[PDB]
């Protein structure tokens, strides 16, 4: 499951 | 209860990523105690230099990048915080949670990156450790990493630049596309979005 993770 | 209520600290510049040599390297300009003091007073008498700053709140350290005379960073790091400056805390000039973007007037003594005009899709992400990581642009706000990295490697680099081969600004890094904690692509705020905000 791709997710956008804040860096 | 109200006397006990204090305001959140300022964002504090604690270092920079030096890119003006033949070498990229991180420099620390404030240690932990100085950072804590400065976050409270909002008064930073250090002289700022360069384009990419390392910045801290009480809970996070990340980056900020000057473009078009504004020091930009991510809302998920800075929130609505002021930034510490020589004459006290500076209120944000731009705030947009939906774009994940904030900016303050660029510090006196800082310099701005020039927006990219060459059209290159060959990009370079500058991390808080001054790693220069190749990224292939895939769309308006996305690029693929040539080498996968753990998401933990990129944590703390939001607010830093994506640069074209000539070292001009293409966007502001904000987040990684990750599967099982492995990053394979990055999400960034394009420089054209900064210009729209301005
Ligand atoms: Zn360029």
């Amino acid at each position: 499951t791709e997710d956008v993770v804040c860096c | 209860h109200m006397a006990s209520m204090k305001k959140k600290g300022s964002v504090v510049i604690v270092g920079r990523i030096n890119l003006s040599g033949d070498t990229a390297y991180a420099q620390q300009t404030r240690g932990e105690e100085g950072c804590q003091e400065t976050s409270q007073t909002g008064r930073d008498k250090n002289q700022v230099e360069g384009e990419v700053q390392i910045v801290s709140t009480a809970t996070q350290t990340f980056l900020a990048t000057s473009i078009n005379g504004v020091l930009w960073t991510v809302y998920h790091g800075a929130g609505t915080r002021t930034i510490a400056s020589p004459k006290g805390p500076v209120t944000q000039m731009y705030t947009n949670v939906d774009k994940d973007l904030v900016g303050w007037q660029a510090p006196q003594g800082s310099r701005s990156l020039t927006p990219c005009t060459c059209g290159s899709s060959d990009l370079y992400l500058v991390t808080r450790h001054a790693d220069v990581i190749p990224v292939r642009r895939r769309g308006d706000s996305r690029g693929s990493l040539l080498s996968p990295r753990p998401i933990s490697y990129l944590k703390g680099s939001a607010g830093g630049p994506l640069l074209c081969p000539a070292g001009h600004a293409v966007g502001i890094f904000r987040a990684a596309v990750s599967t099982r904690g492995v990053a394979k692509a990055v999400d960034f705020i394009p420089v054209e979005s900064l210009e729209t905000t301005m």
